[PDB]
């Protein structure tokens, strides 16, 4: 199923995922598409940050839902 | 220690001793033990920073996995800096964590800490209270860092407007060092500093 990920620059990332995919899996797919390392990725849905070990179905994320990508780690 | 670690630390210790930066009294390193596993570092406050004229001692522990893991470094001399804990001297810097490279040496670690003093990164803090003061009131941070450089690191005398507030609280019978920590921590609000001192 197709979901959308909105970024700082207005460019939307379009992903093909399964409801059982974990947030960590989603971050891996974003790395493949965009080059962004998963450690720098923060995923926002329903106002809250999603944790890497839970699945999209856990957060009620369905077809054509939109996630928000906030880019920052770099924690020296 | 393993031969690769002994050879590296021996080489790097002598490089610092003969370096241009040691001859200009910018950096220094000395032995503590006999097996080269704990060293004592020292850096000068960089010019045109609130740390100017101060000298800072560094606790340096070399791990058994050297050079493939960074030295553990801590500030023995107390300092007011967003990336160094004003309480423990712990350091937040990437080369001492994930961005360590085996090609790095004692010399470049000492020079990197001097660069950190000159150019803080308040969005990756070690001391949230200091980093907040750095971002909300740069001039207050500067004078407070100057004060700490004077009191703890041997720098020249700091600003008189801050000394007045210190004397007022010392006149109340409080210890001068605790007064400085309280006023620094409370961003020089005399009333909250007094309440903190009254509860110590």
């Amino acid at each position: 199923m197709q979901i959308f990920v909105k970024t700082l620059t207005g460019k939307t990332i379009t992903l093909e995922v399964e409801p059982s995919d974990t947030i960590e899996n989603v971050k891996a797919k974003i790395q493949d598409k965009e080059g962004i390392p998963p450690d720098q990725q923060r995923l926002i849905f329903a106002g809250k940050q999603l944790e890497d070990g839970r699945t999209l179905s856990d957060y009620n994320i369905q077809k054509e839902s939109t996630l928000h990508l906030v880019l920052r780690l770099r924690g020296g | 220690m393993a031969n690769i670690a002994v050879q590296r630390i021996k080489r790097e210790f002598k490089e610092v001793l003969k370096s241009e930066e040691t001859s200009k009294n910018q950096i220094k390193v000395d032995l503590v033990d006999e097996n080269f596993t704990e060293l004592r570092g020292e850096i000068a406050g960089p010019p045109d920073t609130p740390y100017e004229g101060g000298r800072y001692q560094l606790e340096i522990k070399i791990p058994e996995t050297y050079p493939f893991n960074p030295p553990k470094v801590r500030f023995i001399t107390k300092i007011w800096h967003p990336n160094i804990s004003s309480v423990t001297g712990a350091i937040k810097l990437d080369i001492l964590a994930d961005q360590w490279a085996a090609a790095m040496t004692l010399r470049t670690v000492l020079l990197s800490l001097q660069a950190l003093l000159a150019a803080a990164e308040p969005d990756d803090p070690q001391d949230a209270v200091v980093a907040n003061q750095y971002k909300q009131n740069p001039e207050m941070f500067k004078q407070t860092a100057r004060l700490w450089a004077h009191v703890y690191a041997g720098a020249p005398v700091s600003s008189p407007e801050y000394t007045k507030k210190i004397e007022n609280l010392c006149a109340m019978g409080f210890d001068r060092n605790a007064v400085i920590v309280a006023l620094s921590s409370k961003s020089w609000d005399v009333e909250t500093a007094t309440e903190l001192l009254l509860s110590n």
